[PDB]
RNA sequence: GAAACUGCGAAUGGCUCAUUAAAUCAGUUAUCGUUUAUUUGAUAGUUCCUUUACUACAUGGUAUAACUGUGGUAAUUCUAGAGCUAAUACAUGCUUAAAAUCUCGACCCUUUGGAAGAGAGUAUUUAUUAGAUGAUGAUUCAUAAUAACUUUUCGAAUCGCAUGGCCUUGUGCUGGCGAUGGUUCAUUCAAAUUUCUGCCCUAUCAACUUUCGAUGGUAGGAUAGUGGCCUACCAUGGUUUCAACGGGUAACGGGAAUAAGGGUUCGAUUCCGGAGAGGGAGCCUGAGAAACGGCUACCA
């Protein structure tokens, strides 16, 4: 259990960061689809 | 019990004022507790004493009641080194507190350069002990002695009086720290500002 | 010399800088304590380029405020950087279904920042106890004239 | 004081309770939990007063105590006279398989409503606050007094998110901006459910709330008391005495006298 | 099951204004100013790296009762001396099986990811740097570090059933699951302050308050931790006819809702809410007492 903890911990980890970069991936493709029609 | 309630006060308007209370056990108000320095064993052997306080929420707070050595810090450069305190100077709260090396969170004092000297002389290249022989370098000068250079060249005007302060083998310094409360006594190394000021009350205080 | 010793013996501020500051020999050097307690309020111009070192202050310390904010009008200026506001209020008696004056006075830290005299509207804010008395901070002055007396003026401010 | 409470006085414990004033002297006081004492349910009170599966008070040590397990709180087992159940939770009577909403009436009053193993799958959790601890990471915490790791971005403090209790697993939240469903955990008004027309922030330390409903009320509340039930319109849970609607004392009478 | 060990509450109340004209108390303060059992939630890889006979954890040492007994004495919650044994209590304590384990990542090698070779814990201190790249109005905020340097921590020698699955075949596990912990945070627990309205009369109260506090402001120190609270150190303060200084009222002390109108009524002899448990003193528990109903010792 004391070893599960750190296992847990790296699979929220890098569970949340391989979240990160899809999300702000986005966030940013977002920002050429807004200002792109108003060019 | 030494209490701090302020009932036994006067309310503003100095007109004595009522109590229903007999004094509360949360109104806790501890026995002083004067801190010396064995910086003179003349007596004293048992260099530093620190007795552990039963506190409120179920803690322990340490207590400094006689010390020796403490931390201390540089502040220009970052640098923090445990050093022998020497003599308590200026206490500022009163002079008392001087004539009994007490230990005041703010009580201005001096320390052993030996540990700052030692660390000026490894990344620098210079010891600081007098003057002429200043710099100890290497024999060749083609490899990492090129950074002893970098950093020396940093124009290290430590000013006139840092200098001074080394080579006499004592340093100013003013502690941060409760000793009463935590029982350490940490302190930073004195400087601009007020090192030039605290200094001048040592000159006319003699004087 | 002058604001830094002047009598006290010594007076620095919450955010140790100096000494050390002659590390970052070129960009600006010359820092003082920063800050802005918000809530709809201006931090005083002459606050920050300040040489005082007023640890009371709301601008140049750790000092917060919450909850309870003040308008008066000021009775005195004596004493260390602490004024007496006086608050002009009118009070109801059910029986009669009048009312009748009455005035609560209010002890005031004032950082040196803004310059007060006597007889002026002050706006305070309500800080941790500072003292037996003081538990208002100043944040907001305006001048103003009354002729004589301050007891004499009474203003439903 | 000698030091902290410890009992409850019949006549001191809240009428939420709907509570017998000739009862006893005392009342069980609620166990330091999830909920304030106030805003909570012990479950002696649960079953005795309320479903009245129990009856008098040995009955429920019977319950609790039995080595079979009768009682589970947001998928958890409980053993204790008066755990404080609190608002959105969710009840199973082990014995029976029933699930209920701890929510309240309309009036104010506990009211226990009956859920589809569907619903008690997911449960409504209001977000307390929101900060990074320890080594660079995500903290939030819901009023439920749960303590979230790594939880989505997008969530402002102020949220509402729906919980899968099944994999203790978060979907579809949904802050309180002008434009949402919402129930108010107490007040002058709490048990009613509305659109939020626009929240005035004032700082000085009190924000305030307005709201519409069926009727097209209009409602007044501090934010700490509202609970955001749903975004834009639908709502996300079932509620008890049909909508989180009150009537007129006026109204009650026309609807069920027809006066 | 005897008994003991435990380990717990035994700071709870309950009667008591006796005081108390005082914020008492009411509201009315968050507390950047203070403490926090209770309850959860969470939860904790960097402890060597001795220059792994780490011994070797086929999880240490003690210590003790309880206990059998030997007793004493006008006589104790008496107690003596004899022996015992526990242990969820003292007292610990390498965490190997090598090169521990942390932390890059080439790279492919595609996943099993392979990943090379990339690099390496905390209570207690300051001291800087964060912090551009959480948050506040808000921060010197955090939670960062960061070194140092701290007679300083931390860290389940638990027990409980659940031991049948894994491979091994003894094995290695398998620990399941809880009980039994610790950790810090907020988790209610709190208190603890705390603004902001309000006791009877009185101007025949005019004036008041300053030797250390009357004030400011400051050094410290206490305080657990805010505070003149004090050490100082000084500021002269300022309060005040809206009567302030101040005086005088034994003063312990004061929540529900309906309601054209009316109908009525409530909480229940005070919701609220400070100060006594011979005198005095000091001390006591502790999360947690101004500990009444703990002491002592003193007095009686």
């Amino acid at each position: 259990e004391k070893t599960q903890r750190y296992v847990k911990t790296n699979a929220a980890k890098e569970e949340y960061e391989k979240f990160l970069s899809e999300w702000k991936k986005q966030r940013a493709a977002k920002a050429h689809a807004a200002s792109a029609p108003v060019v | 019990g030494i209490s701090r309630d302020s009932k036994h006060k006067r309310r503003a308007t100095g007109g004595r004022m009522p109590v229903h209370r007999k004094k509360r056990a949360f109104e806790k108000g501890r026995p002083i507790s004067m801190t010396k320095l064995t910086t003179q064993s003349t007596t004293i052997t048992e260099k530093r004493r620190i007795r552990p306080v039963r506190v409120r929420g179920g803690h322990l707070k340490f207590r400094a009641l006689r010390l020796c050595e403490g931390n201390f810090s540089w502040g220009s450069e970052n640098i923090t080194r445990k050093t022998k305190i020497l003599d308590v100077k200026y206490n500022a709260t009163n002079n008392e507190l001087v004539r009994t090396k007490t230990l005041v969170k703010n009580s201005i004092v001096e320390i052993d350069s030996t540990p700052f000297r030692e660390w000026y002389k490894l990344h620098y290249g210079i010891d600081l002990g007098l003057k002429k022989d200043r710099t100890v370098l290497g024999n060749k000068e083609k490899s990492r002695h090129v950074q002893k250079r970098v950093k020396r060249t940093k124009a290290q005007a430590l000013e006139k009086n840092i200098e001074e302060q080394f080579v006499s083998q004592r340093i100013l310094a003013c502690i941060t720290s409760r000793p009463g409360q935590s029982g350490r006594a940490d302190g930073y190394i004195l400087e601009g500002k007020e090192l030039e000021f605290y200094i001048r009350k040592l000159q006319s205080k003699k004087k | 010399m002058d604001t830094q010793i002047q009598r006290a013996y010594q007076k620095q501020d919450g955010v140790f800088l100096n000494s050390k500051k002659l590390l970052a020999k070129k960009t600006s050097a010359g820092v003082r304590y920063y800050k802005n307690i918000g809530l709809g309020f201006k931090t005083p111009k002459e606050a920050i380029e300040g040489t005082y070192v007023d640890k009371k202050c709301p601008f140049t310390s750790n000092l917060s405020i919450r909850g309870k904010i003040i308008k008066g009008l000021v009775i005195s200026t004596k004493m260390n950087r602490t004024v007496i506001i006086r608050r002009d209020y009118l009070h109801y008696v059910r029986k009669y279904n009048r009312y009748e004056k009455r005035h609560r006075n209010i002890p005031v830290h004032i950082s040196p920042c803004f310059s007060v005299k006597e007889g002026d509207i002050l706006v305070a804010g309500q800080c941790r106890p500072i003292s037996k008395t003081v538990r208002f901070n100043a944040l907001q002055v305006v001048p103003n004239e009354i002729i004589g007396s301050v007891r004499k003026q009474f203003l439903l401010f | 004081a000698r030091g902290p409470k410890k009992h409850l006085k019949r006549i001191n414990a809240p009428k939420s309770w709907m509570l017998n004033k000739l009862g006893g002297i005392w009342a069980t006081r609620p166990s330091q939990g999830p909920h304030k004492l106030r805003e909570s349910l012990p479950l002696s009170v649960l079953l005795k007063e309320r479903l009245n599966y129990a009856l008098n008070g040995r009955d429920v040590t019977l319950i609790l105590n039995d080595k079979e397990q009768n009682v589970f709180v947001d998928g958890k087992v409980r053993r204790d006279k008066g755990y404080p159940t609190g608002l959105m939770d969710v009840v199973r009577i082990e014995k029976t398989d029933q699930s209920f909403r701890i929510l309240y009436d309309t009036k104010g009053r506990f009211v226990l409503k009956s859920l589809s193993k569907e619903e008690a799958k997911y449960k409504l959790l209001k977000v307390t606050a929101k900060a990074i601890g320890p080594n660079q990471i995500p903290y939030i915490v819901t009023h439920d007094s749960r303590t979230i790791r790594f939880p989505n971005p997008e969530i402002k403090i102020g949220d509402t998110l729906k919980y899968d209790l099944v994999n203790n697993k978060i979907e579809n939240f949904a802050h309180l901006e002008s434009g949402n469903v919402c129930y108010i955990q107490q007040g002058n008004n709490i048990g009613r459910v509305g659109i939020i027309q626009h929240i005035e922030k004032h700082q000085g330390s009190f924000d305030i709330c307005h709201v519409k409903d069926a009727k097209g009320n209009a409602f007044a509340t501090r934010l700490g008391n509202i609970f955001v039930l749903g975004q834009g319109k639908k709502s996300w849970i079932e509620l008890p005495s049909g909508d989180g609607v009150r009537e007129t004392i006026l109204e009650e009478r026309k609807r069920k006298f027809s006066y």
